[PDB]
């Protein structure tokens, strides 16, 4: 039934771009008045809630992937259940990256005056808060899972041998490279904007 | 010690005559675990319910513990520093459930004369002698500055633990009377970590030593300052010191020159030791 | 002006009530996603 | 400014953006379907294990990819500087296009460095070609990255 | 400045912290009072012991709780668009946290309260992870109250 | 453990109640605060005093 | 082979963590901001509404302020101290395994357990 | 392996913890060095079979009584697996049990024909395929008086499409065919599912640990039909399952396969299986086979193919343990060393 | 900031004179945990001291 | 302007799905909690009369939508403001897709409870103590929504 | 009016898709082959770089969007006529579509040829054959782009 | 108005459709035919250069995708008339959506064919007169793009 | 206004929906039959060219979209009216997806009767009885597009 609706959407879409086309009217559908004039507090407060949000469901997932493989390979071998918490570590660290983006783009979110409301800057900082909170969010989301996967395959091989440990730790540092470059991308996109002014 | 050693211990048994790691736990974690955990109401709810099982140790030793009531009871000493030090830390803040003291005298004065429902702004007389100021409690941006002050005491605090465990590894190499494990793992981890986040962490401590009112100069920020330390050196926006373009040049050299020298002096040390 | 009958606010209220509808969606997916392990509660 | 108007930034940002995203993500099912692979045989034959460590810093070399273009489209992005609409569809395009090559490198380094690494604790002759389909497959990326160079520098 | 449908975006957002949270604080209850139930027909006295993820998928819903008051006594008829997405974002940041944190919490938890009936060690192992998993519900509640004290500013 | 309870009752609202009678900022100084200090002293003393019932009631148990 | 691609493992790592755990430590402002607002916010739904200069010396006006004291400590104990303060020492706890544990600590050893009728 | 450990993350990891438990080379080769039974008893209660032989004490201690037991603890750690499971994974594991119930069944209904007391015939059967009404097929004697009484409301009834009842009642002949013929119906219909709704990673290699079953089970019939049988291709051909890597092209070759040479030419086209029916023992091929099969079914993580890739293994292991214990007790040590490990 | 180098001055004072005069029970606990927290006390006290010092953000409210 | 004339539109969908998500929550908590005492009081009809908590506490969340719906109903008119019908489509909604969730969870939680009851008794007091858990997400839900619903119309122009 | 401003949006989409779809054809021909690769070369090791002709056959497909991409990317301009555009996303999608059919096609013939001729040696030549006759796909997306892109900017105006 | 602007977006996307659409059916026909080739051949190898039929006339249609993409390619220009962009728009299209039928038709007969010309081999004459039938579809597709193409621009004017 | 710009898009639609559909459902009539014959004749190969009526009853329903799809081409002109186009788009359509129905039927009919017909012999005069009323249905299409044609261009202005 999703199929569809995916259909049903493709299809208004073609039939209502073909008849704003034909019919001489096709710059109607204008996206870049659609930016202009919509608030850049939509996109900035969209962006830091969706850092913090896409962070926290990566971190959560990355958690309960090596937490439940933890518990299950800690019944036959119980040695594991403590030095193994790194691997629920380095996939709850990508929720602290959200966090202390999401709190540096929200200094930037100060009340602007309504003669210079879509000015270039208010506008640039709306649009630089949203990516910027989409790549930051969306990177530690991707690294949290992956992160959480690769602590999944070394619990097991935790409990199988004890020096398997150390040789798939490595594994997960080059998985939660990602989460760290997502923080510096989000840090460079939102570096040159202003607060609303 | 025995409780920390039990917490240091469930981690990791440490290797033979190993520099301890439960013996610069005894302060720092409930230190901190005051700096997240920081009121004098709570605090001392927690240092009364641990000072409790301190002074009834010999009635609950002679006792079956659960293992929740054992978890708690084996750490009756952690508890009552995790109290102790959250009574300071929120003697520092102003948090008695979530209140403030008045304690001292204020840096800040209000203005005597203004009208109902306006907002004013507080002209400073001086500085709080002992912890935060009781005049940022209903305030608007009160919870700025809270942010503000406790990020860089996280910063400063972070810095200070990496930097003190970072001289435990070159005591144990030194113990160990390896040269080599100096000179390939401590300096060019030392001189690595110091010339970027001790210079955080000494840019902050100078930006609070500087006033930046008085003097008419812009305040720098200093988190464009490390982005831009290492993506366009040389070019400084708001001069934090002076000389400070051509040592951030000199301190990213610094940093930059032991990502191969840490990588490739001790492999290259060892196999030339073996001819 | 953008348009006046989809307007500058509107086609923003229809984007942030698709966005939370979305996340619903998916949420609800994941509770209906949830079964119980009978085999655990039986004598057999 | 008819060719610069104030949207432009968008759609540069949106280049940064999917620059990054879509490249972690190939270096993430790049590392982790991997990874899969490498710690399957953790216990059959262990000592195969470090030197096939290869498919996850060629999957790690795939964020590298996608962080120099980010970075590089995040430096011409000022809110005082003039910033025209070609410059901006071209970030899209450079962030775009080493997006999803370096996502279909990553799936291409999951799907052949864990099938090899599982197949290898057998046949030890295989490290070789390997290692060599592991270069074919990551020179996907690197194309992409070439794209989106050579697409900055003409849309500035 | 201040438009008519500026309290869509604060009454939605005051909406969604409570039913994104409970949505995730009712996932973390129910999957992992299933765990409960199935472990405490063969050994039924640690029934009371394993009740620590519902108690927890329980704290997140009061941090959405939480949320949906402070941002419904800042609601008016005439209020910006700042406060609207500000209410919108402090919303947003509370639901995607909690409704994570909650499916974090009962996926670990029926695994933990089945593993600490086979393995007693397992107990302070599913308390430290289910630990991390709560406080990612606080890490949504920061950001909102964070956006909460900039409304009317 | 209501008399646990009932004894931070007994010095948490004295506290208060004191605070509430001698003008103290952190409780009166706002807008939003109530204007009659001593008014606010007397319903918070008689708790105080209830909440002691409590604790003395509680005390031999 | 063994010895070089350890030292590029660790050259990584320590490169990698020197930047992931100054930004690890600043959960001791998230947990402590989250205290505090807690805190703060549970004052003000609770005890703020207790205190009122009218009907003073009512016993209405009093059970009130009896209830909501009740109330609020109540959560106090079982939210801002027992539920909240395990997370914080959780966090304590983590930033010394990780953050403190990894710059000088190897723990490849094994404890000194000796044959001992009293452990039996 | 993203949505995987969701209901199966906890199933997975004690199924792997139960992994580590399978007995290597070096803890099999300290097993044919024990004299007795009880040092063999010995020798197993250090690894993680411990004191699973406790109530016997050293009198009553038989090579049957270690393999009863070593199979019931693997019986109840399946249980124990499959009480934790929950929808797909829950029917992934009834399927399992369904080809033990088609077992049990052929083997009620042969202890009727002989007229063999049903206390003793049902002790013999296999615990996992335990269904509530198999008891109650020592009821009647031909095919459709136990379909439309008993074996409808059981999971095996989809499975009797073929199964033509001519109104001749039971002898031993036919039995056999009704076993081989729920057995490709079986074998059908988990492969159906294995493809339908169970997911990719564990899809690829539980194709091949069934079709392994299903080239097996289609050689050992066109094997077996040499001797004790005397059928046209026409009615074989419903007996060989069509799921395997054997089917289009050999198993046609198997149908009308009249003498030993129209096997082995048959299985010579067909890559993997070609060099069995030359040398050694056959029914050791199949089972290195299905080791060497079950092997690198460990390997790949998020994947529920890992429990059949477990109790198979662990079945292999049973047999191996009952193979030494039958050794190192009758005295005889010339084949000790025919057991089989791959881990 | 000197009335903060004047506390150090005293603080690190005290902790010499603690390490010499130590208990010679428990050494590497009487001088590791005391002269540490005076460490820990000292950093807090000079962090919450020098960010009010040369203040950039004035305290602003309404209702007073 | 502020009082538009589709503005009854959000209060009458926030009438309408403040009693439909909670009795779609309710219908699954009774019908999945039921199926359990079905399968469960044919061995055991003892503890028929006990193991009916489950559908008692889903149908609570029936009557936390049905006390919504009565004072949004009654708070609805043709010239209202358009605030007072985002607050009405906002106080419908909290109810609705809570009482949903909370419903879910009895319904799961009730029928994993009665099945594990029979075989051991003392899970009875645990299943009561999980659904009152479950029952204050709904609860809390009913709490935003009269919170809201007092803002509703306070300083309506 | 018939340079317009939004005209490089199809150019740069044209660009990018000549990269994206053709890097996704060329991946799954070298995954999908190599899985069978390091399937039959556990057994057959002295034909392992006989077999790597299918992973090469799918890299010179991303060869091709390469060139396609670049030569389109040297004609990109900020007064650039939307017909440019229209060509160039035309010549994007032609490389990009069809270079992800070859890289189908190359993908599934492939990891059968190498499991194939590792039984039969007399197959390999049949497989390079059908892989020939898989990549000319991509050879003619190629062809039909670079025919249609230096028709961009031949007779454009305004 | 009679020939805009936005006319040569019709005829870009149906030069591009006409090789797109035709690649990814002459891609199926020649992968569904050479897993039927390679898993065939291992026994029978001498039929190796027989039984490459289906995936040579899996190439052809391909090269009846290129020569109608030449075609509406060569008659693109900036001032061109939309009724020639719809008229090229439906024959790429009449090529494309229909040489995938005809590539879908080839790959379903191909392998079916020569995996049962090995057990008879009197199926080959078969096979090749189903695959005609296959083959005939797309030609069908050419024809009617090419009587599009002719028609295109033969009266237009503006 | 009658005959507009954008009018001879409908019939470019039409003239290629004639010949796309029709050849769909040809390509899975001509599929699934030739898999029914390379299936049916490894045993019995003297049925080859007797089997062959369901490939050639599903190649004559491509041929129906053929001849629609060049009797709409040669009736497309620039300036045509908007009833032409919307008639040669219907007619497109007609055939279309009425020839994919027909191919359908015929291709499902065809393995079916060619499995079956290797067994009885006398089971191929009702497969053609059957594929006579599965090629009339694109023979139907093929009426009604025939009916339209004539018509789009009658009295046009």
């Amino acid at each position: 039934f999703s199929h569809f609706l995916y259909y049903l959407v493709l299809i208004v879409v073609i039939v209502y771009g073909l008849y704003k086309l034909f019919t001489g009217h096709g710059s109607d559908i204008n996206f870049g008045k659609f930016l202009l004039r919509t608030s850049p507090y939509m996109w900035a407060n969209l962006g830091i809630a969706l850092c913090v949000g896409l962070s926290v469901v990566g971190a959560a997932w990355g958690i309960f992937i090596t937490g439940s493989s933890m518990i299950g390979a800690g019944v036959r071998a119980p040695r594991i259940t403590t030095k193994n918490l790194i691997s629920i570590i380095f996939c709850e660290v990508v929720a602290i990256y959200g966090l202390i983006i999401a709190i540096v783009f929200s200094s930037k979110l100060t009340v602007a005056t309504a003669e210079n409301m879509y000015s270039k800057s208010n506008l640039y900082t709306g649009y630089s808060l949203f990516w910027a909170g989409i790549t930051v969010g969306a990177s530690n989301l991707i690294c949290g899972i992956a992160v959480g996967i690769t602590g999944a395959t070394a619990a097991i091989s935790d409990a199988a041998d004890s020096a398997l440990f150390v040789k798939i730790l490595v594994i997960e540092i080059f998985g939660s490279i990602l989460g760290l470059l997502g923080l510096i991308v989000g840090l460079l996109m939102a570096g040159k904007a202003s607060e609303f002014q | 010690t025995q409780a920390f050693q039990s917490i240091v211990d469930a981690y990791g048994i440490a290797t033979y005559k190993e520099i301890n790691a439960g013996l610069a736990t005894v302060v720092t974690f409930p230190f901190m675990f005051a700096i997240m955990f920081g009121d004098m109401g709570h605090g001392f709810i927690l240092f009364l319910m641990a000072l409790f099982l301190v002074l009834n140790e010999r009635k609950f030793g002679a006792m079956h513990r659960d293992e929740i009531f054992d978890m708690a009871f084996t750490g009756r000493y952690v508890l009552l520093l995790m109290g102790a030090f959250s009574v300071y830390t929120g003697l520092l803040y102003n948090d008695i459930f979530s209140k403030s003291m008045t304690i001292f005298k204020s840096g800040w004065q209000w203005p005597s004369t203004f009208r109902k429902g306006e907002s004013i702004e507080a002209k400073k007389t001086g500085v709080y002698p002992f912890g935060l100021d009781f005049a940022w409690h209903g305030t608007d941006n009160g919870l700025l500055f809270s942010n503000s002050y406790k990020m860089k005491l996280s910063i400063l605090m972070g810095y200070a633990h990496m930097t003190y465990s970072f001289m435990f590894s070159y005591i144990n190499y030194r113990a160990k009377n390896s040269k080599v494990d100096i000179i390939g793992n401590f300096i060019p981890g030392l001189v690595f970590m110091q010339s970027i986040f001790g210079y955080l962490s000494w840019a902050i401590v100078y930006k609070w030593s500087k006033d930046w009112i008085k003097d008419d100069k812009p305040a720098p920020g200093l988190l464009n300052m490390l982005i831009n330390m290492f993506l366009a050196p040389g070019t400084i926006d708001d001069q934090l010191y002076s000389g400070q373009a051509k040592l951030q040049v000199v301190l990213l050299l610094a940093a930059l020159v032991c990502v191969p020298w840490l990588l490739l002096y001790k492999p290259l040390t060892l196999r030339r030791l073996n001819k | 002006i953008l348009s006046s009958i989809w307007t500058e606010g509107l086609l923003m209220c229809l984007i942030v009530s698709a966005l939370l509808l979305f996340i619903l969606i998916v949420a609800l997916s994941w509770i209906s996603n949830l079964d119980i392990t009978y085999g655990a509660l039986e004598k057999s | 400014n008819i060719y610069a108007p104030l949207y432009a930034p968008f759609f540069g940002f949106a280049g940064c953006a999917a620059a990054m995203v879509l490249s972690c993500l190939g270096a993430a099912i790049g590392t982790a379907k991997s990874g899969i692979g490498i710690a399957g045989i953790g216990t059959f034959k262990p000592e195969l294990i470090m030197k096939s460590l290869i498919p996850v810093v060629m999957s790690g070399i795939l964020a590298i990819y996608g962080l120099v273009v980010a970075v590089l489209i995040a430096g011409n992005l000022s809110p005082t500087e003039d910033y025209t609409l070609f410059n901006g569809f071209m970030h899209l395009s450079c962030g775009l296009c080493v997006g999803f090559a370096c996502l279909s490198s990553g799936y291409a380094i999951g799907m052949v460095g864990d099938v090899g690494v599982r197949k290898y604790m057998h046949q030890p002759r295989l490290f070789v070609g390997i290692v060599l389909i592991l270069i074919f497959s990551e020179v996907l990326g690197l194309y992409g990255m070439i794209v989106a160079l050579i697409l900055n520098t003409r849309g500035s | 400045l201040c438009p008519v449908y500026a309290p869509f975006f604060g009454a939605i957002g005051c909406a969604s912290a409570i039913i994104f949270t409970s949505l995730g604080a009712a996932y973390g209850t129910a999957k992992s009072g299933v765990g409960i139930c199935a472990t405490c027909v063969l050994r039924p006295d640690l029934l009371f012991k394993n009740i620590v993820p519902v108690i927890m998928a329980g704290i997140i819903a009061i941090y959405g709780l939480v949320v949906s008051v402070l941002v419904c006594y800042s609601l008016g008829q005439k209020q910006a668009l700042y406060t609207g997405f500000i209410q919108l974002g402090a919303g947003l940041s509370v639901g995607l946290s909690g409704l994570a944190a909650g499916f974090a919490i009962g996926i670990v938890g029926d695994a933990g309260v089945r593993g600490s009936s086979q393995q007693p060690r397992l107990f302070v192992g599913m308390i430290l992870i289910l630990i991390f998993a709560e406080v990612l519900g606080l890490y949504g509640l920061i950001v909102a109250l964070l956006l909460n004290s900039r409304a009317t500013q | 453990c209501c008399t646990v309870l009932s004894a931070f009752g007994v010095v948490i609202l004295s506290v208060i109640a004191h605070l509430f009678n001698t003008n103290h900022e952190s409780f009166v100084g706002s807008i939003n605060d109530p204007e009659d200090g001593p008014a606010v002293a007397h319903t918070v003393y008689l708790a105080a005093l209830v909440y002691l019932v409590f604790f003395v009631f509680c005390g031999f148990q | 082979g063994d010895v070089m691609i350890h030292q590029v493992i660790h050259t990584i790592e320590f490169c990698l963590n020197c930047i992931s755990h100054t930004a690890s430590y600043l959960r001791l402002w998230a947990l402590s901001l989250a205290h505090a607002q807690l805190s703060s916010v549970l004052w003000d739904m609770t005890i703020s509404n207790a205190f009122s200069s009218k009907n003073s010396g009512s016993p209405l006006a009093v059970m009130k302020v009896v209830f909501l004291f009740a109330m609020w400590f109540v959560l106090t104990v079982c939210i801002l101290v027992f539920m909240e303060g395990t997370s914080a020492m959780l966090h304590a706890l983590r930033l010394h395994w990780v953050e403190a544990m990894s710059k000088f600590f190897e723990g490849e050893g094994y404890a000194y357990e000796p044959f001992s009728f009293r452990a039996i | 392996g993203v949505y995987f450990n969701i209901d199966n993350g906890f199933i997975e990891g004690v199924v792997r913890g139960y992994r580590n438990g399978l007995l290597s080379n070096n803890q099999y080769i300290n097993l044919t060095q024990c004299d007795t039974l009880e040092d063999l008893k010995l020798q197993l209660s250090s690894t993680d079979y411990g004191n699973f032989l406790s109530s016997v004490s050293s009198e009553s201690l038989t090579t049957s009584l270690i393999q009863e037991y070593a199979s019931s603890k693997l019986y109840h750690e399946f249980n124990y697996i499959r009480d934790q499971s929950s929808g797909s994974t829950r029917k992934f594991m009834d399927y399992i049990t369904y080809g033990y119930m088609i077992d049990n069944v052929a083997l009620m209904i042969t202890g009727t024909i002989h007229d063999r007391d049903k206390g003793e015939i049902l002790q013999r059967c296999h615990p996992l395929g335990w269904f509530d009404t198999l008891p109650t097929l020592s009821v009647a004697t031909d095919l459709e008086s136990l379909y439309e009484t008993v074996l409808v409301d059981t999971p095996l009834a989809p499975y009797f499409k073929n199964c033509f009842d001519t109104a001749e009642e039971l002898d031993d002949m036919n039995i056999e065919i009704i076993r081989n013929k729920l057995y490709k119906a079986y074998l059908e219909d988990f492969y159906n599912f294995v493809t339908e709704e169970i997911p990719e990673p564990a899809k690829e290699c539980m194709q091949t640990l069934l079709g392994f079953e299903a080239d097996r089970r289609s050689i050992n019939i066109a094997l077996n039909s040499l001797q004790s049988s005397d059928i046209d291709p026409d009615l074989k051909s419903d007996l060989l399952p069509n799921i395997g890597k054997l089917y289009p092209l050999a198993t046609f070759h198997l149908a009308q396969a009249q003498d030993f040479e129209g096997v082995r030419a048959a299985l010579a086209n067909v890559y993997e299986y070609r060099g069995f029916l030359e040398t050694g023992n056959l029914e050791d091929h199949f089972y290195q086979l299905e080791m060497e099969l079950c092997r690198d079914a460990f390997t790949q993580q998020f994947a529920i193919s890992t429990v059949w890739a477990w109790m198979k293994s662990k079945e292999q292991e049973v047999r191996n343990i009952t193979w030494i214990a039958e050794c190192i007790a009758q005295n005889q040590r010339e084949r000790i060393n025919n057991y089989i490990s791959v881990y | 900031f000197y009335t903060v180098v004047g506390v150090f001055i005293v603080v690190s004072a005290m902790s010499v004179l603690f390490w010499i005069m130590a208990p010679k029970n428990n050494q590497a606990v009487w001088r590791s945990t005391v002269i540490l927290t005076l460490a820990m006390m000292f950093l807090m006290w000079a962090i919450t001291f020098l960010c009010q010092l040369h203040p950039l953000v004035a305290p602003r409210r309404s209702d007073l």
